[PDB]
């Protein structure tokens, strides 16, 4: 598991990093 | 969704990857 | 206002903040 | 896509809103 | 300043205001 | 909100309300 909760910009930027060139989709639910 | 999994709860790298395009 | 220059995380976070509850989709292209 | 529109060129709010879900 | 960098500057400001807490879209 | 703070100047107190 990841080490911490990821909320808001922290979660958006985690997805941004992890998904890289594939890109991602974010729905705040 | 990903907020419930990763913000309310604690998630895994695999769960984050599920939201890659 | 005038058109904006947005790159990298600035662009991703702009989309986060503009789209709000709708969420967004991001592919770096 | 949005990088070409907002990083290579400059883009409007309306163009960002086109990438909302 | 460069009005083409307002959004960019806003995101930078939120980063420094909220520091390590992170930020979200609603107040 | 990008609309408000780029159609006006936003204070510190207003930015803090967006923090997690």
């Amino acid at each position: 598991f990841v080490n911490q909760h990821l909320c808001g910009s922290h979660l958006v930027e985690a997805l941004h990093l992890v998904c890289g060139e594939r890109g991602f989709h974010y729905t705040p639910k | 969704g990903i907020v419930e999994q990763c913000c309310t709860s604690i998630c895994s790298l695999e769960q984050l990857e599920n939201y890659c395009n």
